[PDB]
RNA sequence: CUUGCUUCUUUGCUGACGAGUGGCGGACGGGUGAGUAAUGUCUGGGAAACUGCCUGAUGGAGGGGGAUAACUACUGGAAACGGUAGCUAAUACCGCAUAACGUCGCAAGACCAAAGAGGGGGACCUUCGGGCCUCUUGCCAUCGGAUGUGCCCAGAUGGGAUUAGCUAGUAGGUGGGGUAACGGCUCACCUAGGCGACGAUCCCUAGCUGGUCUGAGAGGAUGACCAGCCACACUGGAACUGAGACACGGUCCAGACUCCUACGGGAGGCAGCAGUGGGGAAUAUUGCACAAUGGGCGCAAGCCUGAUGCAGCCAUGCCGCGUGUAUGAAGAAGGCCUUCGGGUUGUAAAGUACUUUCAGCGGGGAGGAAGGGAGUAAAGUUAAUACCUUUGCUCAUUGACGUUACCCGCAGAAGAAGCACCGGCUAACUCCGUGCCAGCAGCCGCGGUAAUACGGAGGGUGCAAGCGUUAAUCGGAAUUACUGGG
């Protein structure tokens, strides 16, 4: 089963997640098909806080990927009319 | 080892007779048709093939056979019974 | 009428103190029978009990003069007192030292005259010896039959029950039939007429030359009751259990620096008594015997080390069910635990949940410096450079390290250092160190002075220091004249004894 | 980290004035300069190639207050930039925060400027920095916070700033102690005496 | 007995829930590199394939039966752990109907499956068990998509020729069987082939790689931590269940080692997290919590998670800060040298004026927090303003770290500096004590009564909470020369 999920990179007390498409049986930092965008939870207001390419995400939705709760919250953050 | 999920062991014991017993009767019907191959009677071979076909397709339906083993049995056994006839 | 205090009342303490060669081990082994649980004297054992009515704990101790530095601080743990006195031994200097201990805290005392298979003097002579050499009265209840091997019965007065005895019952639990009456001529025929008349005359002398029982004066221990019977014949200790239920009170409050903390409050007061010389199958854990009389346990409770002031989470707590260190179990307050300490907690380190005060314990003494460690088979010194430091935190052993890295002194407060020599033959103990005669005299008085002033004290005689168990530096003790020069040197100190 | 010792013996050892003991007072002549680094100062050394390279390295290090490993890191950051290594190394040494505070006149000596940076007084772009290893970006503004402004220690030491060259690549306000950083310094502007070529030849091996 | 205040037997009728049947997970997560020189890994292709959980499309989901655990009565065993005789349910099991682009077959033709549950309710109908209407979810069959796994070929991936012949299911073919699938994968027959000096067979060693260190580059060692694959789970072998294991915390058999026994027989496998014995020079805590991520199950709430998020220890490595700053000559006391004039330690110390970074104490205090629960409104759905999905909106809220990061205040320079070297290489000099003795040393080497080399004193130099020694890799070493030697 494919899924779109965060990967938990960064340092101790310095999180930096990687939204990525991967199988559920693989590891969190393990093998992935391809990466699309990123998220930084400590990215308070500066030049860039979140990049997220919606084309490949819509392509993986067209394939059957299960979106997790944080990635769905990022989809509701990157709104089509906002 | 002590495990709360040891139920999958003895239930597989509950499997290893019954499903295999079905497999048992399956292959004996197949062997019966081989007796017709050692008999030379094409009518008895056709009767044995008609007897073994729906039960081996039912065994292919219940997850025991992946419907390519039994397909191979139907194929080569049909080839034998129309080469003999 | 909450059940919490109702089973606080069902938790009682009797440790066991006696003379050497009196029968501690046999009577504890036979009280293991009475609850359906089942050199000389080098261990301490705790038996909680699977007993029916209450749950009364035990706490054994080595009985000698060179031994029994355990019991000076664990008779403070135990509310009551059991005495075991033999007739051939009598009231000796061991018993006078134990009564000097027990008079300081006024413990209720029930005594038990042991060895009824041997020869025993007259009972009035023994009670006069007790009441003269202890200056403490007594009230007898029974007296068995005759002298020598003729002891075959027990005659109660406040219970009016006459029991008989059968021989050879040390292995199995057997019952002897009951005769109710006191003036029964069939009892005189079964026992012997003239001996029973002598026993009735002695009971009349008891009724005419003694007193009755008390309840408010039993708490102070002025008139201490006695009990009779043997420890091998499976007979005399079976009647002890009813007295343990009926006579012993609730576990008393104990003194702190502020006031006495009762057995109905919270903030668990379980400080550590011994760090006992452990048997080592795979681990040490050292031991933690405690005083958790106040407060019912929790499985995930978080204790507070007061002397280091740290919130330490301890979830594992061993209960001593029938001697074996049982599973992770919580209990009712009035019990003694065993925890898993790794070089962190010494003797008497207090515990509360925020009351940052101290008790009035630690009666431990100053040692007498015996010889050395000279390390025969000098391979792998690390088993004694670690495993004797494991024993150095204890009240009996305090290892002294001089600067020259050889000739390490074993601290003994007693004389018999055969305990450590036998303890050198364990899984992590393989070095022999046979003894000889080397003279180091007087006790190494431990002292650690305040800052900016002990630095020059280290500087002026830098070849005359010695590391201790726990990173201390006493001075060095070769003679009394050097201690006089040390007192002449004026080491002003925030003094702590550590002994 | 810091030397915190005989900051006057080092100028006698190198011979040139390292500006460690600058102070409110002028050129001292109170330590018998150029003729006594120590006990055996009358000796004339052989003074070889590795000798003059090491003396040049120690001279630049005790001018700029940088330790050996940190200066090797600055050389690694100098060899990677554009242009040439020797100009880049001195630009990185000038880009230290304490050197900027020293050129502004906010403190008499360099150690006093380092102490002024360290004790929560020097603030660049509204962000306070205590460690002197901050790489000063171009087009910044350095100042002193109001709770640490003019407790006289910046004041008289500013008068020494009236006696210095007052270089072109930075401007001080001198009314509210608000400096202004500008473009990177040219090689032909900073002190005109120190030799980067011996440092390059030393760290090339 | 304060007669609706309390005491209390029945009662699955509810919220929920030991044990049992069943579904899923246990094949992921975690640990080690023992074995392995190609059955492994990497790079690049390929077909003779499977694929639960995810999802799209098209149809079905009709009608029945028999057992069984749990539960009862007896009974074997100390325990582990059952047996006999009955009762019962299911999404457990098995037939019957029914099929298509599904399976076989050149076609005609033959055969192949299931399971229902939860919420709300208008009319009708209620033997008052409920049908019926709607929504959600689950099941069966096919075509697919993605993922993961299985399989084949080429190249590359250590040394030894003091390893030159190896192979008999061996090499290939035909036919039978077997695998989700090609396949000597396995059997019957036929021929004598197949590999090999461009290192076949044998021995030793070794997990492979992305990468790490060094090196201008080419190269050399390594691959410990992060990550992918492979292999293993005290040793060996074997199968079942399951889509996926020929299986870490599954089964059986054989062997070794601890433990119990009432001695008839059984329990166990830390190369999991912790922790222990032994080895070694060398390596940690028997800690907190699902607060966040991920995994498993459930519609959801909730449950587990020694992965993880952390906490404790170790200067093991890197980085930063401090141990005061300015001023201060009688150029004080003491030490060392001396040509005994004086110099050095030395603005160093004492004194004076400020400051308190970091520790100690006392108070505020973010962020890692998204969600989830209750209530309300609107839009879908439907007969339905009822149920359910989604979005605003109101309330109570969810932190182990945590006595948190960070900020303010109190006090007092107050609590905080060592290690190597000094003949050259390579940064720095004298005096005293032995005397080819004690001794130093990485190489030239010193010490034989005037030692800048041993030991001590003073001083200086270098690094800095680290400093020296030892061990390993590379460079210098073009002293392995392919770049780049004879
Ligand atoms: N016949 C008989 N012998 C007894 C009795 N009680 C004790 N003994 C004997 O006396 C000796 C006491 O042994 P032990 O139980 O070790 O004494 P102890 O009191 O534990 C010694 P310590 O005071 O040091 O702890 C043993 O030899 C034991 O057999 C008794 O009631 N009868």
């Amino acid at each position: 089963m494919v899924t779109i999920r965060l990967a938990r990179h960064g340092a101790k007390k310095r999180p930096f997640y990687q939204v990525v498409v991967a199988d559920s049986r693989n590891a969190r930092n393990g093998r992935f098909i391809e990466r699309v965008g990123f998220f930084n939870p400590i990215a308070s207001e500066k030049e860039e806080g979140t990049r997220l390419d919606l084309d490949r995400i819509a392509h993986w939705v067209g394939q059957g990927a299960t979106i997790s709760d944080r990635v769905a919250a990022l989809i509701k953050e990157v709104n089509k009319a906002a | 080892n002590i495990k709360s999920a040891k139920k999958r062991a003895i239930q597989s014991e509950k499997a290893r007779k019954h499903n295999a017993s079905r497999r048992s009767m399956m292959r004996t019907f197949i062997k019966k048709v081989y007796a017709a191959i050692e008999a030379g009677d094409k009518a008895a071979a056709q009767k044995a093939f008609n007897e073994m076909q729906p039960i081996v397709d039912r065994q292919a339906a219940k997850g025991l056979i992946h419907k390519n083993k039994a397909a191979r049995h139907k194929a080569n056994l049909t080839a034998q019974i129309n080469k003999l006839a | 009428l909450s059940p919490y205090l109702q089973e606080v009342a069902k938790r009682r303490t009797f440790a066991i103190i006696s003379h050497p060669d009196a029968g501690k081990t046999t009577i504890t082994e036979k009280v293991l029978l009475f609850g359906q649980a089942i050199g000389i004297s080098i261990t301490t054992s705790v038996m909680q009990f699977p007993y029916h009515d209450c749950l009364v704990n035990l706490l054994d101790t080595p009985g000698h003069e060179d031994f029994s530095e355990d019991t000076y601080r664990t008779l403070t743990a135990v509310d009551c007192c059991l005495m075991v006195i033999d007739a051939a031994k009598g009231v000796e200097d061991r018993t006078r030292k134990l009564m000097e201990v027990t008079r300081l805290r006024d413990t209720p005392i029930l005594t038990f005259m042991n060895k009824l298979d041997r020869d025993i003097r007259d009972p009035m002579e023994l009670l006069d010896e007790v009441e003269n050499e202890l200056k403490i009265g007594c009230a007898p209840i029974t007296w068995p039959i005759g002298c020598g091997k003729l002891f075959k019965g027990v005659y109660h007065l406040y219970k009016d029950e006459t029991y008989l005895y059968q021989s050879g019952k040390g292995h199995t639990i057997q019952e002897v039939r009951i005769v109710k009456g006191l003036n029964n001529p069939d009892l005189d025929a079964a026992v012997g007429e003239d001996l029973a008349q002598q026993l009735r005359d002695e009971l009349e002398l008891v009724k005419g030359a003694s007193n009755e029982f008390d309840k408010e004066l039993f708490l102070a221990g002025e008139i201490t009751p006695v009990f009779f019977g043997t420890a091998l014949g499976n007979f005399g200790v079976d009647h002890m259990l009813d007295g343990l239920v009926e006579w012993a009170p609730a576990p008393m409050p104990r003194q702190t620096d502020t006031r006495t903390v009762e057995a109905s409050e919270d903030k668990f007061t379980g400080f550590v008594f011994k760090i006992q010389a452990n048997m080592d199958p795979k681990h040490r854990d050292r031991v933690a015997f405690m005083r958790v009389v106040s407060g019912k346990y929790e499985k995930g409770m978080k204790l507070r080390q007061v002397r280091t002031a740290k919130d330490v989470v301890i979830s594992d707590a061993l209960t001593f069910m029938a001697g074996d260190r049982s599973h992770v179990e919580e209990a009712y307050p009035g019990d003694i635990l065993g925890l898993h300490n790794h070089g962190t907690i010494q003797i008497g380190d207090t515990f509360t949940q925020g009351e940052m005060m101290k008790f009035t314990g630690i009666p431990n003494f100053a040692p007498e410096l015996f010889r050395r460690i000279r390390l025969k088979d000098p391979l792998k010194q690390k088993q004694l450079l670690k495993g004797l430091v494991q024993l150095s935190e204890e009240g009996a052993v305090q290892v002294f390290r001089p600067i020259s890295n050889n000739d390490l002194i074993v601290g003994a407060v007693g004389v018999l250092q055969f305990d450590v020599v036998v303890a050198r033959l364990k899984s992590e103990y393989n070095v022999e160190a046979v003894y000889e005669s080397v003279n180091v005299a007087t006790a190494r008085w431990v002292e650690c002075a305040d800052a900016k002033k002990f630095e020059e004290f280290k500087r002026k005689n830098e070849s005359q220091l010695a590391l201790d168990g726990g990173d201390n530096l006493a001075y060095i003790a070769t003679s009394m004249v050097n201690l006089r020069l040390a007192q002449e040197r004026y080491p002003d100190v925030q003094f702590h004894q550590t002994r | 980290a810091r030397y915190l010792g005989p900051k006057l013996k080092l100028s006698r050892r190198e011979g040139t004035d390292l500006f460690l003991k600058s102070g409110v007072r002028a050129i001292d002549t109170k330590c018998k300069i150029e003729q006594a680094p120590g006990q055996h100062g009358a000796r004339k050394p052989r003074l070889s190639d590795y000798g003059v390279q090491l003396r040049e390295k120690q001279k630049v290090r005790r001018i700029y207050g940088v330790l050996e490993r940190q200066f090797r890191n600055y050389y690694k950051e100098a060899a990677r930039l554009k242009g040439n290594t020797g100009e880049n190394l001195l630009a990185l040494l000038e880009g230290r925060l304490d050197n900027v505070v020293y050129r502004m006149g906010f403190g008499a000596t360099r150690a006093e400027a380092r102490q002024l940076v360290s004790h929560k007084a020097i603030m660049v772009n509204g962000r306070v920095v205590n460690i002197a290893s901050y790489q000063v970006s171009p087009n910044d503004v350095v100042s002193i916070r109001e709770k640490a402004k003019k407790q006289s220690r910046v004041k008289a030491a500013l008068e020494l700033a009236e006696q210095r060259e007052k270089p072109t690549w930075l401007e001080v306000d001198a009314g509210k102690m608000e400096g202004t950083f500008k473009r990177k310094p040219e090689r032909s502007d900073l002190s005109a005496d120190i030799n980067e070529h011996l440092i390059v030849e030393l760290y090339s091996k």
